RNA sequence: AAAUAUGUAAGAAGUCCUUGUUACUUAAUUGAACGUGGACAUUUGAAUGAAGAGCUUUUAGUGGGCCAUUUUUGGUAAGCA
RNA sequence: GAAUACUGCCAGCUGGGACUGAGGACUGCGACGUAAGUCAAGGAUGCUGGCAUAAUGGUUAUAUGCCGCCCGUCUUGAAAC
């Protein structure tokens, strides 16, 4: 859906042999709450020896953009299945939060190599903070001095199913 | 044709164990059993006399007749959409207490200890159990404890 | 649709408003309905459910269990209720002072009974004299002494009396029912 | 002419239509297949208590 | 032999809670809470701001 | 023999004290909720200050509405739901927390929606579809008469006693659950918000656990 | 050496104390079984639900089946067995 | 130092629309009132117009929209070429 940001912090239930375990904190890109504590112990199983039985959450808190209307470009390494294996990419993205991010990501891998949700794993994502670090041609497009283009070939959609006069695709 | 004997499919099962074959030890035989003890079947291979069908392996009955060297034994059995009553004599290298009955009679004494002292002051006893409590809150502290963040690995081939 | 855990628009199978179309038996089920409904007392219930009862669970009650029934210590002046018919026994030779309320009486039931000094005695009487069935005491007849009991459950290592009509030997005394003959039931 | 030889296919639901029973048990179970040493002596050990039963509460 | 429902039809509301007059009287709905200036620790915010 | 003034009179009078005394229950029912819910909020606020994390109490309650028709069910599923007897679709139970009915829960999964029900939402569902098993009969509320003659027994007086004995799980939260018939509710006024019910609700579609979601199901489908 | 299935138990027909019977048993009032009298009651012994629970008689039709998911056998396979 | 978004609550107010009016003296729970009493409180009443007849309605034929395979039988399966 429309992505939020959580940090996601548990733990494992505390023992005699050992209380207070070490408190791991994960961020998830979820609809909300159920998913992104689902997604936490999806991660944690492959991460270390612990399910939602034997643990337990200790904070989940959401994380929303710090300079919401700040135009950047993210660099976002990302895990998927394929149809015959396991790949990793790298993909950068020009926009201004961090959550429309993921969104653009997520639809870009369902629209270029058919990957779903379930198949994508989001190894980080982090703003290019310099030009010239970045490396993809179709971001790097966007970032020259004085960019303008023309929008050609306007379509004007009507609310009438007749119109009187032959329409203009001038902008 | 078909092969259905009274001892077929029972390899395994009557199989002794690895490295406890050999002869019995005297615990089972002194071991004394009483009518109305619930006791557990478990045939022993090294036993061929008053040996159970492979049915009743695995089964907890109840003794209703205590001979010589054997016991008697009531199982129930589901025959078609019923329950039968079923007596069996089984040498007693065939069978143990169950546990379970000696653990309900060890709560039983402890229970009526619990009443018992606390009828002095009736102080609401409260003595049936409860199962697995859903867990109250509590306040969990970063003091040296500060969260690490962790990330999903890249794929790799290991091999 | 309804996932039902039981079978829906059954009967109660307890028989109510008794088959049998004796206007009398009407009026007595009609007189001990009312006052099954209003006196709350357990004995009305019990007298009205035994009127709807069938011959043959209203077996015959003698003379003789009646005062079996009175030799109970703290019962000699209670009143013998039967819900069906007294016969009387010859096998008994002498009879107590008492009071039994009944709905038939055969002529040596009721000879008997008051001959001893007691007296018989309708339901309705019984109703006016006892309204919440003071005092009284309900006997019932045995249900399986019946002829039809017998051949009931028939099956092998049961001993429970084969349907026949002739008897004697060469009526099934053989192979089934002796060892010489093949095997024993 | 060949046919189906043995199927368990709706054996469950007929059982547990109005299946699956407990037997009923009862105080004082039956005594058959008891050791006879046993029940000889038995019988004479409760004759012995109902005679003193009645003769106390007599 | 008509089942009026309460959360409309004030009178049968009154009729099963007497304490929605005074609820009403003093506006429990829309309470107004007393303010805490309490500030979250630095550690708190560097862990949630973390990357 | 007037009759019909002084017994009514006493009638009206015994019925004042009634009003009285569920008049202030309910006034410290409101009390008790609203510190309680206070408490909550600044024990968190607390635990940031501190720089510690309050982990909260898992809740003592779920709401189960049954999502899945009567057709096509397997035997073991099938006798949990008539066991938390939801027999029809769209028919909701309140459930007490215990690993013994989190195990039921888990077993009937793919076929229901359960998750934490809010005291509006039980408000809303007691005060609108609100009735009691009276001698196996579906007798609608609608008077404190009844829930005093019925749970009388165990302390419960009036409608919000009995909604109170539900939200703060008592000791008699067994039998005025049984005493409450099932829920009959339908279905949702706004849809279900998904074009598939019958995946998770992770997965995106209706069953499972919308743990603190379901509030917005019930009042929609009440 | 799992998972899923599977046996039993979660009390009143129970526990504890005392002492009666016997031709059984013991070196022995030792034990075995059944008992007398006394004490322990609504949190009487986990959860949930109960729609009534238990019992009996009599008789109909049926005794060619087939399909789907999962496990699986023969077969290259089959809308095959 | 604020605002707003998002989510949630109100026993906050209020406008439009549709379907239903079962029951038939009274009894109950309530509310507003000092009281008499009143009320939206255990199911619709008040006011008005037209017509009083084939006008509504019923039946029947036709037209239109959508749907509708031939019955009985054997069979796992029948509209069956
Ligand atoms: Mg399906
Ligand atoms: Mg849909």
């Amino acid at each position: 859906a429309h992505f939020k940001e959580y940090q996601v912090i548990g733990r494992r239930l505390p023992t005699e042999s050992v209380p207070e375990p070490k408190l791991f904190r994960m961020r998830i890109f979820a609809s909300n709450e159920v998913i992104a504590k689902s997604r936490y112990w999806y991660f944690l199983q492959k991460l270390h020896k612990v399910k939602k039985a034997s643990g337990e959450i200790v904070s989940i808190n959401q994380i929303n953009e710090a300079h919401p209307t700040k135009v950047k470009n993210f660099g976002v390494w990302v895990r998927y299945d394929s149809r015959s294996g396991t790949h990793n990419m790298y993909k950068e993205i020009r926009d201004v939060s961090r959550v429309a991010a993921v969104e653009t990501l997520y639809q870009d891998m369902a629209a270029r190599h058919r990957a779903r949700f379930r198949s994508i794993h989001i190894l980080k994502v982090a703003e290019i903070e310099k030009t010239a670090d970045v490396k993809r041609q179709y971001v790097k497009q966007f970032l020259t001095k004085d960019l303008k283009f023309p929008l050609p070939h306007r379509v004007q959609k009507s609310t009438k199913t007749f119109s009187y006069k032959r329409p203009s695709t001038f902008y | 044709g078909k092969s259905h004997g009274y001892r077929s499919r029972t390899r395994y099962m009557f199989q002794r164990d690895f490295r406890k074959h050999g002869a019995v030890h005297l615990s089972t035989y002194l071991k004394v059993y009483k009518v109305g003890d619930i006791v557990d079947i478990k045939a022993n291979g090294s036993i061929q006399k008053g040996m159970p069908h492979k049915f009743y392996q695995g089964k907890t009955g109840v003794v209703y007749n205590v001979t010589k060297s054997s016991v008697g034994v009531i199982i129930n059995k589901m025959v078609g959409n019923r329950y039968l009553e079923k007596r069996l004599n089984l040498r007693v290298e065939h069978i143990k207490h169950s546990k379970c009955r000696q653990e309900f009679l060890e709560r039983v004494k402890a229970n009526a200890a619990k009443r018992a002292e606390a009828k002095a002051q009736g102080v609401a006893v409260q003595l049936k159990r409860q199962p697995a409590q859903p867990r109250e809150s509590r306040i969990v502290s970063t003091e040296g404890n500060v969260p690490q963040t962790l990330a999903p690995v890249p794929y790799e081939t290991f091999i | 649709g309804i996932d039902h855990t039981s079978k829906q628009h059954k009967r109660s199978g307890h028989r109510t408003a008794p088959k049998s179309d004796n206007v009398y038996l009407k009026l007595l089920v009609k007189l001990y309905t009312f006052l099954a409904r209003r006196t709350d007392a357990p004995f009305n219930k019990v007298v009205l459910k035994a009127l709807f009862l069938s011959k043959i669970n209203r077996p015959p009650v003698s003379v003789s269990r009646i005062a079996r029934a009175l030799k109970q210590e703290g019962a000699a002046n209670k009143t013998v209720v039967v819900v069906g018919t007294v016969t009387d026994d010859a096998r008994i030779f002498e009879f107590p002072k008492t009071t039994v309320a009944a709905l038939r009486f055969t002529a040596g039931a009721r000879a008997k009974i008051v001959k001893a000094g007691g007296e018989c005695i309708t339901l309705d009487q019984l109703a006016v004299r006892a309204p919440k069935g003071q005092n009284t005491l309900i006997l019932r007849g045995p249900r399986n002494s019946r002829e039809a009991v017998r051949h009931f459950g028939m099956g092998p290592h049961k001993g429970k009396a084969p349907r026949i009509l002739s008897t004697g030997r060469k009526f099934e005394r053989a192979r089934g029912r002796r060892r010489s003959k093949g095997f024993k039931v | 002419a060949k046919s189906k030889n043995h199927t368990a296919h709706n054996q469950t639901r007929k059982a547990h239509r109005n299946g699956i029973k407990k037997p009923k048990t009862y105080k004082y179970p039956s005594l058959k297949g008891v050791d006879p040493k046993f029940r000889r002596n038995h019988k004479h050990a409760l004759h012995g208590t109902a005679k003193a039963l009645a003769a106390a509460k007599k | 032999v008509l089942k009026k429902n309460p959360l409309k039809n004030k009178q049968v509301l009154l009729r099963l809670n007497p304490y929605a007059k005074v609820f009403a009287a003093e506006k429990l709905g829309s309470k107004k809470a007393e303010k805490t200036g309490t500030k979250p620790a630095a550690v708190f915010t560097e862990t949630l701001k973390h990357d | 023999a007037e009759q019909v003034a002084a017994e009514r009179a006493a009638r009206k009078a015994a019925n004042k004290e009634k009003r009285a005394i569920i008049l202030e229950r309910n006034a410290a029912y409101q009390k008790e909720y609203e510190t309680a819910e206070r408490n909550i909020i600044q024990a968190k606020r607390d635990a940031k200050a501190a720089g510690s994390y309050y982990v909260e109490a898992q809740h003592k309650l779920v709401f189960v509405v049954r999502i899945k028709g009567i057709n096509k069910i397997p035997p073991k599923p099938r006798k949990v739901l008539q066991l938390l007897r939801l027999t029809r679709i769209n028919s909701g139970t309140f459930v007490k927390v215990t690993k013994a009915t989190l195990e039921l829960l888990k077993l009937i999964e793919p076929y229901v929606a359960y998750g934490y029900p809010s005291y509006s939402t039980i408000r809303q569902l007691v005060y609108k579809r609100g009735f009691g098993k009276i001698n196996k009969q579906r007798v609608p509320l609608s008077d404190n008469a009844i829930i005093e003659a019925n749970l009388g027994k165990y302390g419960i007086l009036s409608i919000d006693d009995l909604i109170h004995e539900i939200i703060t799980v008592g000791p008699h939260f067994k039998q005025a659950n049984n005493f409450l018939w099932p829920f009959k509710l339908s279905n949702p006024s706004g849809g279900w918000g998904v074009p598939r019910k019958f995946k998770h609700f992770i997965q995106g579609g209706s069953f499972g656990n919308r743990e603190e979601f379901i509030n917005k199901l019930v009042k929609s489908m009440n």
